[PDB]
């Protein structure tokens, strides 16, 4: 996952979860990457799938 | 199985929008972004109960797809959770609506704007969307937006979430019904 083209003003709502370094499961890549931007690049990917 | 229930494709989970039919052929509508590149749909994460196979998929530009039922025994209720749906209708500004989806369950709100353009990025832009103040979260895609016994839209995408509040766009259901020649029941 590359969050370079983010942030995006909207995300689709399909579910294909990723596990963030904050131990939160993100519902999809778009949700994930917008959180990464929102944390000012502090949040990273732990692994794919639910945490 | 009914509107709002979970559906699984090879890639992830979405929500069933509405059970529709044409003559004796049953199908269900869901989001186009969910049907894009999916062939078979199942009713469970284990993929043991088959639902059917995709028959049409329209995304981007629009955001609707239809799946033809191949499972003969699964009940195909013309409802949303227990709510009966009897007809389809055009969204209007100020209309009170409700959404049901497989991750968040049922949430209400109102139509805030019509014919909105949502740019999901990479050339995925959808047009003609209904804007509302209803929240939705991953997994809720393709679930129904209804008002009373009237079908109105299919969940597409948005921002925010159900804890803090958000904005969700829906694809008008009438357009989908018309493209495929099917009707709610």
């Amino acid at each position: 996952v590359d969050c370079s083209e983010y942030p995006k003003p909207a995300c689709t709502n399909e579910y294909r979860p990723l596990c963030g370094s904050d131990n939160k499961t993100y519902g999809n890549k778009c949700n994930f990457c917008n959180a990464v931007v929102e944390s000012n690049g502090t949040l990273t990917l732990s692994h794919f799938g639910k945490c | 199985i009914s509107g709002g229930d979970a559906i699984y494709s090879s890639t992830g989970r979405c929500s069933l929008g509405f059970n529709v039919r044409s003559g004796s052929t049953y199908y269900f509508l869901t989001a186009g972004h969910c049907t894009d590149g999916a062939t078979t749909w199942w009713a469970n994460s284990a993929r043991t109960t088959v639902l059917g196979t995709t028959s049409g998929s329209s995304f981007p530009n629009n955001d609707y797809g239809i799946v033809r039922y191949t499972n003969t025994t699964i009940p195909k209720d013309g409802t949303v959770g227990g709510q009966d749906i009897t007809s389809a209708a055009n969204a209007t500004v100020g209309m009170a609506v409700t959404r049901r989806g497989s991750t968040t369950g049922t949430h209400s709100g109102s139509v805030t704007a019509l014919n909105a353009t949502v740019n999901y990025g990479g050339g995925d832009v959808v047009y003609g969307m209904i804007r509302t103040n209803v929240c939705a979260e991953p997994g809720d895609s393709g679930g129904p937006l209804y008002s009373g016994t009237r079908a109105i839209g299919l969940t597409s995408g948005g921002s925010g979430n159900c804890s803090s509040g958000g904005t969700t766009f829906f694809q008008p259901v009438t357009e989908a019904l018309s493209a495929y020649g099917v009707s709610v029941y």
